[PDB]
């Protein structure tokens, strides 16, 4: 049921979720909304290259999407991310 | 074929590797 401790690097009112095959996304549990951008993190700077801020953490893989938009694959929660693991956490 | 939204498909679903 209810549990608390450490936030999953996400703003207030939102909740991270995964699509059928494990696609991480940001949903508004309140209005069942679905968006790709993370609120806590800026709009302009969403797809950042952590390589300049710090190495990728355990359980992760960096890649590029067809449009050339890099992402990451976390093998901790078995999913694919859009925003960096450190971005949201600053 | 459209999967989701008009053109909003950035991070590919999970499976250790970009699985369609």
């Amino acid at each position: 049921g209810p549990l608390g401790g450490s936030p999953p690097d996400l703003p207030e009112g939102y909740e991270q979720r995964t699509t059928q095959q494990g696609q991480v996304y940001f949903l508004h549990t309140q209005t069942g909304v679905s968006t790709w951008h993370d609120p806590r993190v800026p709009r302009d700077l969403s797809n950042i290259n952590c390589e300049e801020l710090g190495p990728l953490p355990p359980g992760w893989e960096i890649r590029n999407t067809a449009t050339g938009r890099v992402y990451f694959v976390d093998h901790n929660n078995r999913t694919t991310q859009f925003t960096d693991p450190r971005l949201s956490a600053n | 074929g459209p999967l989701g939204s008009e053109l909003e498909s950035p991070p590919p679903p999970y499976s250790r590797y970009p699985m369609d």
